[PDB]
């Protein structure tokens, strides 16, 4: 058990509003606490199962970070088995409904502009030996250049919730956790790490370019195939040609030897070489 | 085709109930039992009229807009009607929730009649062939569709003696819309659909060929079961999925089948779907010629070893 009154921020209340949205991470609302807040609902069937005291770890672990492309989190609550995540709440849009807009002009300088903050951020959390687990595009923020990340290392939590699976998410999932996905296996057990974290920023890369997630979809066995063999990202890197600069890291942060991909401090240089 | 007088009798016997109801609604519906879960379909009485339904239940929560384009292309649906496809009487939308509510079918799936027998004789199985090689070739030449789905689960057989395919590909903005697809332990997709390529009814023509194997042998047949294991009769999905695409295609056992039936098989599990056996070559194997002349009282089979 943790409350509210453990936390860096000042708590006095809190209100919440209408929600935004529902996922196998409990039911998100828009908030309140003078200033909008992200509300996360939880439910820890994990009766004191060292889920809490992972929990504690984890939430204190999310505690001591600011960083200006990092959602600012602000508190963790738990009235057991009720839990409840509050975030700062980001204005504008996911960058997966901004780069899908048609209006919108991006090119190669604000392509770059946008990767950068995506790697800043990033590049702390690994820093502070945070592996954010669940990156993708559906959970990037952009406002009029202000460019955050969100829902970070949410899947080292094993709270209550055939295989299930979307189309979107298995783009970002590098291989090396597409081969030991099996039936009756948590998110707890698949092997996230610093290196899982930048093959999902070259399916984000690539959605950069592309202004589409790279395989069109199908079954998701064939994703699982396509991706477990590397074969499905060998083929679309051939399929279309962007630039040799641009290739370059999109054939990197896809390596299908994890060792092979590069770190963020040095997607940083990479990001800096280019047009 | 090559339909048959009284082929046409069983159609529109069903098609005169057709009409002996107009519209459809949540609680029209008590539900009898639990099926399965996959979806889940459930057993129903309709109220407003006697026929008795199958109401299979899709759980999605997506807006309005949508849903009148799904409706549109599923509305073609009512006009397919066949010996060999499972009568369609309705769809609607409720509650976060699409309800098809079908014909039942008596006898349930080819999976669990499998379970209970034990191994389902080499006759039978002929008979089964038949009847799904007419339904693809009705979809080809007359609506130009594939199923894209094939497999025990969704082969459903009645105490009459019909067997008619289900939960086949007939709406393409609804494909697209369906984000979110489920895997479980088993897959009967060809390798070549399983690799993203282009494929085309031939995918389909595999995952008969699996799912004859299966049902032939009483187990799901990757891997092979070991020399030792075969006298008597923990995986991940990448695995299994990696074995269909590198690894020779499943074969039947050389002493106690036919070659008329080992080779048919064999025939529709070719990797290579250019090499892979048409529906026009299938109609014509050695194998489907004795099992249409035959005389077997299918009827009979199926109640006796279920107990009717
Ligand atoms: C998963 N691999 S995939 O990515 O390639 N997508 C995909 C591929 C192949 C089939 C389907 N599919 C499907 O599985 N089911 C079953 C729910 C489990 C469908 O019911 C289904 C469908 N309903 C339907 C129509 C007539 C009857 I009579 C009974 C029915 F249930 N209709 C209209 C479809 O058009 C498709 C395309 C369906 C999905
Ligand atoms: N801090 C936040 N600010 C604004 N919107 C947010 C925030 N956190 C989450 N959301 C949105 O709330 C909704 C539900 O969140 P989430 O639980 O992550 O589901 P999801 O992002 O749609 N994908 P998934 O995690 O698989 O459920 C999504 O539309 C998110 O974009
Ligand atoms: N119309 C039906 N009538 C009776 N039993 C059915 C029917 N459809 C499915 N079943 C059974 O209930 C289970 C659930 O089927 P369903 O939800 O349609 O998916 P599935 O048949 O398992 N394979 P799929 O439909 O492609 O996802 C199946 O495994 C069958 O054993
Ligand atoms: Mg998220």
């Amino acid at each position: 058990s943790v409350y509210l009154q453990e936390w860096d921020i000042p708590f006095e209340q809190v209100e919440l509003g209408e929600p935004i949205g529902q996922g196998r991470w409990g039911r998100v609302h828009r908030g309140r606490w003078h200033g909008e807040v992200a509300i996360r609902l939880l439910e820890m069937d994990g009766h004191n199962q060292d889920h809490l005291k992972l929990f504690k770890k984890e939430v204190m672990n999310y505690r001591q970070t600011r960083h200006e492309n990092v959602v600012l989190f602000m508190g963790a609550c738990m009235n057991p088995p009720h839990l409840a995540i509050i975030t700062s709440f980001c204005k504008g849009r996911t960058l997966h409904s901004f780069v899908r807009d048609p209006k919108t002009s991006l090119d190669i300088n604000k392509t770059r502009q946008i990767a950068q903050e995506i790697i800043k951020g990033m590049g702390y959390l690994h820093a502070k030996g945070i592996v954010h687990k669940d990156l993708k595009s559906k959970n990037v923020f952009y406002d009029n250049g202000k460019v955050v990340i969100t829902d970070f290392g949410l899947f080292g939590i094993s709270g209550v919730v055939q295989l299930k699976l979307s189309h979107d998410w298995l783009c970002y999932l590098a291989p090396e956790i597409v081969r030991e996905m099996t039936p009756g296996k948590d998110e707890d057990q698949l092997p996230f790490s610093k290196a899982a974290d930048v093959y999902a920023f070259g399916t984000v890369w690539y959605e950069l370019q592309a202004r589409d997630w790279p395989l069109k979809n199908q079954a998701a066995e064939a994703s699982i195939w396509q991706i477990g063999s590397g074969e499905g990202m060998k083929r679309v890197l051939t399929s279309v040609s962007l630039g040799k600069e641009v290739s370059e890291i999109l054939s990197a942060c896809w390596a299908f030897d994890l060792q092979e991909r590069p770190s963020f401090s040095l997607l940083m240089d990479m990001l800096e070489k280019l047009p | 085709l090559e339909l048959d007088e009284q082929q046409r009798k069983r159609l529109e016997a069903f098609l005169t109930q057709k009409q002996k109801v107009g519209e459809l609604k949540d609680d029209d519906f008590e539900k009898i039992s639990e099926l399965g879960a996959g979806g889940v379909v459930f057993k129903v009485s309709h109220k407003p009229s006697g026929l008795v339904m199958a109401r299979k239940l899709i759980h999605l929560e997506i807006k309005p807009a949508i849903r009148n384009q799904i409706i549109r292309e599923l509305q073609v649906l009512h006009e397919c009607n066949s010996p060999y496809i499972v009568g369609f009487y309705g769809a609607f939308y409720s509650d976060g929730e699409i309800s098809i509510c079908m014909e039942h079918m008596d006898g349930g799936s080819l999976d669990q009649v499998l379970k209970k027998a034990g191994r389902i004789p080499e006759q039978i199985l002929g008979k089964v062939s038949i009847a799904v090689i007419k339904g693809l070739t009705y979809l080809r030449e007359k609506h130009k569709i594939m199923h894209r789905d094939v497999k025990p689960s969704n082969i459903l057989v009645n105490s009459r003696g019909e067997i008619k395919l289900c939960d086949f590909g007939v709406s393409g903005q609804l494909i697209d819309s369906m984000a979110n697809s489920f895997v479980g332990t088993r897959s009967y997709m060809s390798p070549e659909r399983l690799q993203g390529t282009h494929y085309s009814v031939q995918s389909d023509i595999w995952s008969m060929g699996l799912s004859l194997v299966e049902m032939a042998v009483g187990r799901y047949p990757i891997p092979p079961p070991d020399a030792k294991e075969l006298e008597l009769m923990p995986m991940a999905i990448f695995e299994l999925l990696d074995y269909i695409v590198n690894e020779p295609p499943p074969k039947l056992p050389s002493a106690v089948f036919s070659l008329e039936f080992q080779d048919f098989v064999n025939k529709c599990l070719i990797k290579n779907p250019a090499e892979r056996a048409d529906l026009k070559q299938l109609m014509v194997h050695a194998f489907i010629k004795r099992s249409d002349a035959e005389e077997v009282d299918f009827a009979g089979w199926l109640c006796s070893t279920i107990g009717l």
